[PDB]
């Protein structure tokens, strides 16, 4: 599973049979870390307007 | 069911004949008008790309 974002600490209690997370629009927003079976949030890279 | 439009209520029209309030009621009803929605943009590139 594969995009751009910043990774930064969760604190969704995953169950553990699930690797990723999505919201109500089915975008990958939290995801488990396969090396060590923690849970990172996956927030969007500030893009904006000028 | 057919609907029913209103109860009828016929007035009892003549020709020498007023009705002439003795009373009223100071009425206050709600209107409820949308002025403006979310203002949202669309960066073009990155929804479609990326
Ligand atoms: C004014 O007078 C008219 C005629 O007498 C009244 O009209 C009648 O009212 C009764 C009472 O419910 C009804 O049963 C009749 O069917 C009505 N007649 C008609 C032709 O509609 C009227 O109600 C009176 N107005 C007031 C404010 O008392
Ligand atoms: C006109 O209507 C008002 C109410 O809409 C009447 O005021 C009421 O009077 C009775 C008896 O005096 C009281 O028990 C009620 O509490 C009053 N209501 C309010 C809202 O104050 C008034 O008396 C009516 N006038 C006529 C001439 O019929
Ligand atoms: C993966 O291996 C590392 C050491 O290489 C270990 O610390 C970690 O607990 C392991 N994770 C799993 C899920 O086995």
């Amino acid at each position: 599973l594969t995009g751009t974002g910043v990774l930064t600490e969760s604190n969704k209690k995953f169950l553990p049979f699930q690797q990723f997370g999505r919201d109500i629009d089915d975008t990958t927003d939290a995801v488990r870390d396969p090396q060590t079976l923690e849970i990172l949030d996956i927030t969007p890279c500030s893009f904006g307007g000028v | 069911y057919t609907m029913s439009l209103g109860a009828e209520n016929s007035v009892a029209y003549s020709n020498n004949s007023i009705a002439i309030p003795i009373n009223f009621t100071i009425s206050v009803t709600t209107e409820i008008l949308p002025v403006s929605m979310t203002k949202t943009s669309v960066d073009c590139t990155m929804y479609i790309c990326g």
